């Protein structure tokens, strides 16, 4: 839980199966371990569910992180290929969980929103009075500790 | 000015000998106002005229269809034709010695949307020299 | 309101009444009100002329450091509101446009103020003046420029 | 006209519905909120100007 | 102004005036299709059941009004012929050479290689009748006469539209809006001070 | 300095405002208004705000201490609610009632003024109808016909509530049947719809008790505003009344209303139809 | 029909869809604004007053 | 050091500066995400980081004449632009 | 703090306050609250003297009779 | 422990009379007493002023006296005559501040548990500052540095008083300090906003070559970790600007069009009006 939970840690299953699957093979008890992914049948489903699972978490992780990734290094992080990875991200962007834009005949995608230029000059106005409020700040801290430090 | 109107339609089409015989019927009044040196001027710059509205049409012409389209039936002499244009900077067809390549236009710049108002400010200035001959002509008695 | 008077005895009205003495001064801006006539103050004696005490050490203290507006001439507010206040400010010289267009069109040929007095619209010619095109115009500069200040700060 | 809004802080003038013009420069009018309302006459308008 | 004025289906008389009702609603069609091309023309003028209920009298009518709606171009030119053949029997021929067919055209140039960047001219002639020479002529006469906001790439033979953003496109309109009144307001200038 | 003074003379104030109405500008910088408390006083009007808003019998907007003329409000219709502009929406359109007639013919024949045909009323030489006034129960709904209509022909629609009026704002009455009235000539598809008028408001038999004194001065303002109307515009009025013979004549007269309607009870074969239309 | 926001590029067999940003309405306003502040008023007063 | 002078962080400077391979560059940033070192984007195509600290430390007060030198450039370039908006504007402020 | 009803909103700056017993004032609102919470129709207080909104209050109605 | 202080324009013009009227016979240049106000939201306010004589020695900063009984009998005094009011901090003149204050704190902090210090410049009137407010801190000067006073100041900002504004108009009546004349009051605006900006920067610059020559102590802990961030901030990329290249200038050319044409045009419609007059005048007056 401590590693998959938090942090946006590049969850590749393919790793976790050994680094974190030991509750597979032999934990404590391992008997809930083995009612879920040890069966045969509905535990290779909820293994693929896994496998999708953590390539969802890895997409919506990555879209909070990279701006634009190239298409060879997101299939190899959702260890699947470009036809898959797309359609994985097919999946999430008509669930609406992410704000994405792609290039297929390029294969580059996008996760910022165009910004509309009255907020852009807005948030740069916020940016400048920021910066007025810092100068006020600094300029009243340093002349009082100019008058405690020639207090001499 | 039906004359005129045909000279604008010679200008436009790029045909020469049409023009020259309405000259020569009704060109001495032409010479009465002074201008037929500068209309010989435009019987044999009419081919720079068709360049110009011919590269506004197209973005990448061939330098042949140019020829063919404003009878020049020569490569090089319409090779030369876009070169003069070019450093005319009336048009801005470009020149590639491989086949005639020509650049397109490009989305708005920082001054192509200010242009306009640099250009056009001075409403105010036309304001106030309104304003001032206002304060000239307000004589009371 | 600040208005001082004095009570007076049944002597003074009596006397020669108005006890106001001989002087300019207490004619200057004496309006009292009307309830104050029909009462015996302020129609008693006299009202009283105020000052206020402007002294230097104090009145500019005061115009320097309380109505204080002093690095909050950088702001630069290029469309906060701006975007949609612009939409407003067309949607409203539209209107003027109308009106402007009436006038145009009323501009009988009977000395047109004979017209206008009797067919007040308070148009943009009118009463919406060339002094809120200025509003709006000076709001546009002030914006342009505090916005282009900065970017030429911005090195 | 801010002289006038100060005036009107004192509501400006108040309807007088005139009914009685006596010799003294004397109407009684009628207001709607309370009615009759004997008052004077004003420098303007004359006592037979009623 | 024409159509604005021209679309009320109330008739004076059931067939007197304009020869017929058909003949009236062959004005309406003619105008209608110079008017515009195709926004929420399906409400202006689809919707009118009067409308529906003459096309299917004119089945030859209803042929190129329902291909010009259709945008389909391989039988919207030949029923355009037949309209300016038509026209041609009519007189009111006053638009005899700029706008029987070269501004419907025009129009649905502009409707087609709108939604578009590239498209080649050699799909695109027969997408929209064939001879690509003529096509790819008509084309040049065009642009050259002003519309159909495109330029041609010879060397490739591709139509590389430029259409401008909304921004674009009426921040042109305003500039030359603003010429006209600078010229106004010159003019003005010359009125006074004199 | 002068650009700086008069730049600064324009302050105005104008927020903390207060409602009072205009009664009519007898001329410029004179007036006459009535406060909602009633006291009507003679006020001096500002060059602020003129005719473009100023229009006789609105409500407008006072300052707090001083009364004076500062704003109009536009808005008249939720000054006292009563209903508001129940068009531009499709409850119940028109066919799909199951009250088939009734007569609904003079119904048509009401809402051809709302219906264009006021051109059509002259050249032929006809008087169109102003006022209809249905003395039915509640059977055919008797608003299924007011509900629809205004939206068989796209026109307003008020329920006005008799009931609701007669209260305490009967000082205010007159003011908001003018509130009202503006609100349908500013839409000519307009259609006012009065409801609940036979137990309460202006019953000609028993005698005037108490605040009957203040109903009778509301409608006699109703009249004035109807009468004021003069088939200026082609907005329409319709009473609906369970009982008409305790109205009063001045609306009963011809010249001021005259189509009588009865919508009688569910008919039994329009009974049955009404319920294959109901199910 | 407007319903999408695109360009279809057929010499890259593609369509560039595009965001297209709708404040600019104030654009065709301001032209509009333009032409029916204008040429309703300097055409007509200042050919009624051709003699100044 | 460089106030948003340097923005592009390519991957051939990050391997400049940490001596690190390129896939983990990956790891590197993402943590220098969470901790709070480097917030700006993060691409691939041309690898650029966008530079914004919101976690600063000691800069080595013995090197405050950098700056130092970036301030009073800042106050030269300020003066200077005040000073020619004065020059432009005598002709209302004279 | 006087009790009246929202009369009108008018706008997001100024309101119609209506108190129970006659006068009706175009009047702004407390900063703390929002038009969320004032609505139109509801039951609010105004400033005694400066007439302002300062509260929005929930009414009742009771029979009271056989209750 | 509050948040911020926000200080009315009701009671420094007061203290600086105090300052005046006890500074008669008092030459000591340190005037002390007691703001008396309301805290309600994490918002300090201060409403009422005090002064009382007050005598100082150099010798450790610990020669002093009041008149607490009298104070305390304004204090009650005060809040009889109205209740929301109370003592929220006490203010000494003299902004090179001793080290009394540690002392008169403690003994003063009885009325307020956050006690505060404001000290009033009776003749600086520096840029604008009228005041400053200051806060009691003495939990440990930083993670790794040794103990320390450390009073620090809380951010203060003039309020807006009510019922004041009539007051000051009237008094003023001169200068006017409202947006009249919107044109030039922004010139000016935006002219001592630079002057502000300018003399500011230069005294942190001034600051840093200073901490450079280390003659001074040095508060770096908090001055670098406040300026870095200031310093990186990404205000230089002008790429913003290209994707906003139109960031008004379609605003700014329709003002071309529509506010220099339009004053222009209504400009011109007055004179041929007045032109039209003058002939007309000119031919019918004989
Ligand atoms: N199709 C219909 N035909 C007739 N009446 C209907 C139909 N649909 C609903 N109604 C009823 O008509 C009623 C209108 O009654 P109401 O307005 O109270 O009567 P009145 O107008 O006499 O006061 C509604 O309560 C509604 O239930």
């Amino acid at each position: 839980l401590l590693k998959l939970f938090t942090t946006m840690e590049l969850m590749r299953w393919s790793t976790l199966v050994e680094d974190y699957g030991m509750e597979l093979r032999k934990g404590s008890l391992e008997s809930p371990a083995t009612d879920v992914f040890g069966s045969t049948e509905e535990g290779e489903k909820r293994w693929k569910d896994l496998k999708n699972r953590v390539v969802e978490h890895n997409i919506r992780i990555m879209a909070k992180y990279y701006t634009r990734i190239t298409m060879k290094r997101m299939a190899q992080l959702l260890d699947l290929s470009v036809d898959e990875s797309e359609a994985f991200l097919s999946n999430l962007v008509v669930n609406k969980t992410i704000f994405a834009k792609v290039d297929r005949l390029a294969g580059i995608i996008n996760f910022q929103r165009p910004k509309d230029p009255n907020n852009l000059l807005n948030d740069w106005s916020q940016k400048l009075n920021s910066l007025m409020s810092l100068v006020n700040k600094t300029t009243h801290l340093i002349a009082k500790e100019e008058m405690i430090h020639n207090l001499q | 000015l039906m004359p005129y109107f045909l000279l604008t339609q010679a200008v436009r089409t790029g045909n020469l000998a049409k023009f020259n015989q309405v000259l020569d019927q009704f060109g001495e009044k032409f010479q009465a106002d002074g201008t037929y040196t500068l209309i010989i001027r435009l019987r044999h710059n009419v081919i720079k005229t068709g360049v110009r509205m011919i590269s506004l049409s197209y973005s990448r012409i061939s330098l042949a269809d140019i020829a063919q389209k404003l009878q020049l039936d020569s490569p090089e002499d319409a090779e030369f034709i876009v070169a003069k244009a070019i450093r005319d900077g009336v048009i801005e067809a470009s020149i590639n010695h491989e086949k005639g390549y020509v650049q397109s236009k490009e989305m708005i710049d920082i001054y192509s949307t200010r242009e306009p108002q640099l250009a056009f400010h001075q409403r105010i200035s036309f304001c106030l020299d309104i304003h001032n001959m206002s304060v000239k002509a307000m004589r009371f008695p | 309101v600040i208005d001082a008077f004095r009570l007076i005895n049944a002597n003074m009205m009596v006397l020669g009444h108005e006890p106001r003495q001989t002087t300019s001064n207490l004619g200057h801006l004496n309006k009292p009100s009307i309830q104050a006539l029909i009462h015996g103050l302020n129609r008693h004696y006299y009202s009283i002329t105020i000052n206020y005490r402007k002294n230097e050490l104090e009145q500019k203290m005061l115009l320097n450091l309380h109505k204080k507006s002093w690095m909050e001439g950088l702001t630069l507010q290029d469309y906060s509101e701006h975007c949609k206040h612009n939409e407003s400010v067309v949607k409203e010289m539209l209107e003027l446009a109308k009106n402007y267009n009436k006038a145009v069109e009323e501009e009988d040929k009977m000395t047109p103020e004979q017209l206008a007095i009797k067919n007040v619209g308070k148009q943009d010619p009118k009463r919406h003046l060339e002094e809120h095109v200025d509003v709006l115009m000076t709001s546009n500069i002030v914006q342009c420029l505090a916005a282009m200040l900065d970017t030429v700060v911005f090195k | 006209l801010r002289e006038e809004l100060q005036l009107l802080q004192e509501q400006g003038s108040y309807v007088g519905e005139v009914v009685r013009a006596m010799d003294k420069k004397k109407v009684l009018v009628k207001v709607h909120p309370e009615g009759k309302f004997v008052v004077d006459v004003d420098k303007n308008i004359d006592i037979n100007d009623v | 102004q024409a159509a604005e004025l021209f679309l009320d289906t109330v008739s004076t008389f059931t067939s007197y005036e304009l020869m017929d009702y058909k003949t009236f609603v062959t004005y309406t069609v003619y105008v209608s299709m110079i008017a515009l091309e195709r926004p929420d023309l399906r409400e202006k003028v689809i919707k009118g059941a009067e409308i529906l209920e003459v096309l299917h009298s004119l089945p030859a009518v209803r042929q190129y009004l329902f291909s010009l709606y259709e945008c389909r171009y391989s039988v919207f030119f030949q029923s355009l012929a037949v309209v300016e053949q038509e026209m041609k029997k009519d007189w009111l021929f006053a638009p005899h050479y700029r706008y029987y067919v070269r501004e419907m055209r025009i129009h649905a140039y502009s409707q087609l290689l709108e939604s578009y960047r590239s498209l080649t001219l050699g799909y695109m002639a027969e997408a929209f009748g064939v001879g690509v020479e003529f096509i790819d002529q008509e084309l040049s006469r065009f642009i050259a006469a002003g519309r159909l906001h495109c330029k041609i790439d010879k060397v490739n033979e591709i139509v590389e539209t430029n259409r401008p953003d909304s921004k674009n496109w009426q921040y042109q309109e305003t500039i030359k809006k603003g010429d006209l009144l600078l010229n106004r307001v010159q003019k003005l200038s010359r009125v006074i001070n004199m | 300095e002068f650009l700086h003074a008069q730049e600064e003379v324009k302050r105005i104030q104008s927020i903390p405002l207060v409602i009072g109405q205009f009664l009519e500008a007898v001329d410029q910088n004179t007036a006459i208004v009535g406060s909602t408390t009633g006291s009507n006083y003679y006020v001096r009007i500002l060059s602020t705000i003129d005719r473009e808003l100023l229009k006789p019998n609105a409500s407008v907007a006072l300052h707090k201490h001083s009364n004076a003329l500062v704003d109009v409000l536009p808005p008249e219709a939720d000054s006292s609610i009563m209903m508001l502009t129940s068009d531009q929406k499709p409850d119940v359109m028109y066919a799909d009632i199951g009250g088939m007639d009734i007569q609904k013919q003079e119904v048509r024949e009401a809402v051809e003024l709302p219906l264009t045909h006021f051109e059509l009323y002259k050249q032929i030489g006809i008087d169109p109808p102003r006022g209809v006034l249905m003395y039915g129960p509640p059977g055919c709904g008797k608003t299924m016909l007011a509900k629809a209509v205004a939206h068989h022909t796209t026109a307003a629609f008020i329920r006005v509530v008799g009931s609701e009026f007669v209260q305490k704002y009967l000082g205010e009455g007159p003011r908001m049947v003018r509130d009202v009235f503006r609100l349908a000539k500013e839409n000519a598809p307009a259609i006012i719809f009065i409801d609940e008028i036979d137990a309460i408001a202006t019953k000609r038999f028993d005698a005037q008790t108490g605040a009957d004194r203040e109903v009778q001065r509301i409608l006699l303002e109703l009249l004035n505003q109807m009468d004021g109307f003069d088939q200026n515009v082609n907005v329409k009025v319709i009473m609906a009344t369970n009982r008409a013979d305790t109205l009063d004549p001045a609306l009963l007269r011809p010249g001021r209303l005259d189509r009588k309607i009865e919508f009688p009870l569910p008919d039994r074969r329009q009974k049955r139809l009404i319920f294959s239309t109901i199910t | 029909d407007k319903k999408f926001h695109g360009i279809l590029d057929q010499g890259e067999g593609v369509l560039i869809i595009f965001d297209e940003p709708p404040v600019d309405k104030t654009y065709e306003a301001a032209l509009e604004t333009i032409q029916n502040m204008s040429k309703v008023v300097d055409s007509l007063y200042n050919k009624a007053k051709k003699l100044t | 050091t460089r106030p948003a002078n340097h923005r592009q962080l390519t991957f051939e400077e990050i391997a400049k500066s940490a001596k690190i391979t390129v896939n983990e560059v990956e790891l590197l940033v993402m943590k220098a995400l969470s901790v709070g070192l480097v917030k700006g984007s993060i691409d691939e195509v041309d690898k650029r980081v966008h530079m914004t600290w919101v976690q600063p430390r000691v800069l080595d007060l013995q090197q405050i004449k950098g700056m130092k030198d970036r301030l009073e450039f800042w106050c030269t370039d300020v003066k200077s632009m005040e000073m020619l908006v004065e020059h432009q504007a005598h002709d209302i402020l004279t | 703090q006087i009790v009246g009803e929202v009369l009108k909103q008018l706008t997001e700056e100024k309101f119609i306050v209506k108190a129970t017993n006659g006068p009706r004032y175009v009047v702004g609102c407390r900063r703390q609250l929002d038009k969320s919470k004032l609505k139109p129709g509801t039951r609010v207080a105004l400033d005694m003297t400066t007439l302002t909104i300062m509260r929005y209050l929930p009414r009742e109605v009771d029979p009271l009779v056989y209750n | 422990a509050v948040q911020k202080v926000v200080v009315h324009p009701l009671v420094l013009l007061s203290v600086v009379d105090h300052f005046n009227r006890i500074g008669k016979v008092g030459n000591q240049k340190r005037v002390v007493g007691v703001l008396l106000g309301s805290w309600q939201k994490k918002v300090l306010d201060v409403s009422n002023s005090f002064a009382v004589p007050f005598d100082e020695d150099d010798k450790d900063d610990s020669v002093w006296f009041l008149d607490h009984d009298y104070l305390e009998n304004m204090y009650g005094m005060f809040k009889k005559v109205n209740a929301r009011e109370r003592i929220v901090g006490w203010y000494h003149t003299g902004p090179k501040l001793h080290k009394n204050d540690i002392a008169i704190n403690e003994l003063m902090k009885r009325y307020c548990p956050n006690s505060v210090l404001v000290i009033i410049d009776v003749k600086p009137k520096d840029l604008g500052l009228p005041t400053e407010a200051y806060i009691s801190v003495e939990e440990v000067h930083d993670d790794g540095t040794p103990t320390s006073k450390t009073f620090e100041h809380v951010t203060s900002e003039i309020g807006a008083e009510e019922a004041e504004e009539v007051g000051v108009e009237h008094l003023l009546r001169d200068i006017k300090d409202t947006t009249v004349g919107t044109l030039s009051q922004r010139i000016t605006n935006q002219v001592h906003g630079l002057k502000g900006l300018n003399s500011k920067l230069l005294d942190i610059r001034s600051y840093l070559e200073k901490v450079a020559t280390g003659k001074l102590p040095i508060n770096h802990q908090i001055i670098y970790q406040l300026q870095d961030v200031f310093n990186l901030l990404p205000d230089v990329s002008l790429q913003e600007f290209v994707k906003a290249f139109y960031l008004k200038t379609n605003d700014q050319m329709v003002v071309v069009y529509l506010a220099s044409l339009i004053r222009s045009v209504v400009a011109l419609h007055n004179l041929i009006n007045n032109k039209i007059a003058n002939r007309d005048a000119e031919k019918k007056e004989g």
